[PDB]
């Protein structure tokens, strides 16, 4: 769950 | 929910802003109110002056054990009432 | 409706199957809405149907969206997913083409002018433009189509800016 | 059905068999609480859960957990009374680890104040078989915290805040546990949890209103936990990214059977997770601290700031060997995927349950392997974006060096295909294009 929160941030940028 | 470790952390940082005050003669100008500042500090000579208040030597202990030892355990209680 | 949305939540988790039981629960509703308003401006009602099925596909989305890739167990959840965005598209398309045949029904009613003074392409379409009973509809296909691949972001494209400034 | 019949009897039968299992004796109380912890875990409803709550049953087998302190005491000795005390004990941490497992139950023991008593008890400072009972303490003791609160709901955010202060309350034994030089897997699950727990809990957002009753000095505090876990997070990057990765690899290499493969599968998870969770710890302080960036002074010529130049290298080193490490291991997944039924039939010629087994063995592997592939995957994203932004702003304001030396390494980035099957698991390549727009704001920096 952390690391797909960090990919849609990621995605987000 | 708080602990007696982070009880005893606020409350050792509370009485050290109560002795600032009374160290910066913040109260010199009123004996009653630096008494009452010595008395949160758990001056013990204040509290013996104050006898008349307490009227007896269990009062007297309550107000040592929340003034000193506000996280007194139940085996310690013989020493500081003796 | 913090509470109420919570308390839903956390009892669909109690259900073997989250994915069905939301989809059962949604039967009354669409009954409901089929009825309630009246049968001049069904449309309205079609356009909450919409609404109702892209309320648990956004739901579903969010699901799907947190489970690590690899556990069978939401392949069934990710099927009825799909089912109910062709449920909603299929509703979109309803709404489009029977007003649009509905309003050809009830509305060409005025008319009339044959040929132009001008070669200019506007007044040609002008002049053609009520009187094509097939074309038109091509164009609201088209036009239906293009509202579709409108709301699929495929969204790297602020991050695609990034990928490559203006430089 | 079997949910509908235990209801049935109603809230009679459920508190006969709670009241049982909290203050019977020994075996009974053991199994009392297995049946328990067996229940509630089948309770899709969670009837018996709140049935629990509501009864007080659940407050006093929390209660209950500051008996063993004197229990444990007594145990540390080299010949133990009886290891009664002990099941009960694993009955119960069992039981509360299923209930944590809930998203409610886990809002449910914050409100009954489970990590409050753990953190009044004093088993947990008493680090010495005696070491491996300690070990087996923190064990349950820490499970059911971490697992809880990370399994927790988005709102019960203090939940960070109660186990970093847990985490405080015993920070010489942490430290001499985050200072063991040991290869043990155990160990690294230790370091894994507790480093995830720090990502979550250490957040400067705690200290800064944590100042209301306990002020000005829990703020102090608070940073010095927070500056010691930089410095061990740092020190992870010498003893898992240096020469010494061969020797604790090796030493294992004396007997690997399919335990020893999962235990260094899991070793690397820890490498794994307990930077993982750091990195992101790395990231959203640099997101919401923004790396000091109202602060004009700078950042290259108390602490030292070259350990940012050292930090670079160890992870751009590390970034390769972990690359490398991945790929073979995705490889090994693979060749254990090829064995079919008919690899079971070739086994024959039981061999059936032989491959159960080996199935398991290869899922496990199939686990740890895309656990692997997560930790890299957002281990290159967070290299790339720190170092990106920290390239930003260094090349206003050495450059010469540290630009030849990173273009040397960037070309022997070579793997250089940056593959796309963990890719074609996960969704769109957030390592394509936000990683190419990473290399021309870095590596034509380089140039």
């Amino acid at each position: 769950e952390q690391v797909k929160q960090r990919v849609l941030h990621t995605l987000l940028a | 929910t708080q602990t007696l470790t982070e009880f005893e952390l606020k409350w050792q940082h509370w009485r050290e802003e109560c002795e600032r005050h009374l160290q910066n003669g913040t109260f010199s100008s009123n004996v009653h109110m630096e008494a009452v500042c010595r008395v949160l500090l758990g001056d013990e000579e204040v509290l013996l002056e104050k006898r008349d208040l307490m009227t007896t030597w269990y009062h007297f202990l309550v107000s040592r054990l929340l003034f000193k030892h506000p996280t007194v355990k139940p085996t310690e209680l013989h020493f500081y009432a003796q | 409706s913090f509470t109420e949305d919570i308390t839903l939540s956390a009892v669909m988790l109690q259900e073997e199957d989250p994915g069905e039981a939301a989809t059962m629960s949604m039967y009354p509703d669409f009954l409901k809405s089929f009825l309630e308003h009246p049968s001049s401006a069904v449309f309205e009602l079609i356009e909450q149907y919409e609404a109702t099925c892209n309320t648990q596909i956004t739901l579903l989305k969010k699901i799907v969206k947190r489970v690590t890739p690899g556990q069978q167990k939401f392949s069934k959840t990710a099927s009825i997913l799909w089912l109910l965005q062709q449920e909603m598209v299929t509703w979109r398309l309803i709404a489009a083409l029977y007003r649009d045949r509905i309003q050809s029904a009830l509305e060409e009613e005025n008319m009339f002018e044959i040929a132009a003074p001008n070669a200019s392409e506007k007044t040609i379409v002008d002049k053609l433009f009520q009187r094509d009973t097939l074309v038109r509809q091509s164009q609201l296909v088209v036009d239906w189509l293009e509202s579709i691949a409108k709301d699929e972001v495929g969204d790297f494209s602020d991050n695609i800016e990034y990928y490559a400034k203006s430089v | 059905d079997n949910l509908s019949i235990f209801e049935s009897y109603g809230t009679a039968l459920m508190e006969v068999v709670c009241r049982d299992a909290c203050d019977g004796h020994d075996i009974g109380r053991m199994l009392a609480l297995a049946l328990l912890d067996r229940i509630v875990s089948v309770d899709r409803q969670q009837q018996w859960l709140l049935y629990l709550s509501n009864s007080g049953y659940l407050k006093v087998l929390v209660d209950s957990l500051a008996e063993d302190d004197v229990v444990l005491r007594n145990l540390l000795t080299p010949q133990p009374p009886l290891l009664k005390a002990l099941y009960i004990y694993e009955s119960k941490m069992a039981f509360l680890t299923r209930v944590a497992k809930s998203s409610q139950g886990a809002i449910e023991l914050l409100r009954s104040g489970v990590i409050v008593r753990l953190a009044q008890c004093q088993v947990y400072d008493m680090r010495p078989a005696p070491v491996e009972r300690y070990r087996q303490i923190l064990l349950p003791a820490l499970q059911i915290c971490q697992l809880i609160l990370t399994s927790s709901t988005a709102q019960h955010l203090q939940a960070a805040g109660q186990v970093l202060q847990f985490l405080v309350a015993h920070s010489d034994t942490i430290q001499a546990i985050l200072r063991s030089q040991e290869g043990s897997l155990g160990s690294l699950q230790e370091l894994a949890l507790l480093t995830g727990i720090i990502s979550k809990a250490a957040l400067p957002g705690v200290l800064n209103e944590l100042d209301i009753g306990l002020n000005d000095g829990s703020m102090m505090e608070l940073q010095g936990h927070i500056g010691r876990f930089q410095r061990q997070c740092l020190a992870l990057l010498n003893r898992f990214g240096g020469s010494d990765r061969l020797r604790q690899l090796s030493l294992q290499d004396d007997s690997s059977r399919l335990d020893g493969v999962s235990k260094k599968d899991d070793m690397e998870l820890a490498m794994q997770q307990i930077c993982s969770n750091v990195m992101e710890y790395c990231q959203a302080l640099m997101i919401q601290n923004s790396p000091s960036f109202q602060q004009t002074v700078c950042l290259f010529t108390l602490p030292s700031l070259g350990v940012v130049i050292h930090l670079l290298k160890q992870s751009a080193n590390n970034f390769f060997t972990y690359y490398d490490i991945h790929r073979q291991s995705v490889g090994k997944l693979q060749n254990v995927e090829q064995l079919p039924p008919d690899e079971i039939k070739e086994l024959c010629q039981s061999t059936t349950q032989k491959y159960g087994l080996a199935r398991r063995r290869l899922v496990k592997l199939i686990n740890s392997r895309a656990k692997l592939l997560s930790l890299c995957s957002y281990i290159i994203e967070t290299c790339l974006y720190i170092l990106w932004r920290h390239l930003e702003y260094y090349l206003l304001h050495q450059d010469v060096d540290t630009l030849l030396r990173e273009g040397a390494n960037s070309f022997g980035e070579s793997l250089q295909k940056r593959l796309l099957d963990i890719e074609s698991l996960y969704c769109k390549v957030r390592s394509r294009h936000s990683f190419i727009q990473a290399l021309v704001r870095r590596i034509r920096g380089l140039l």
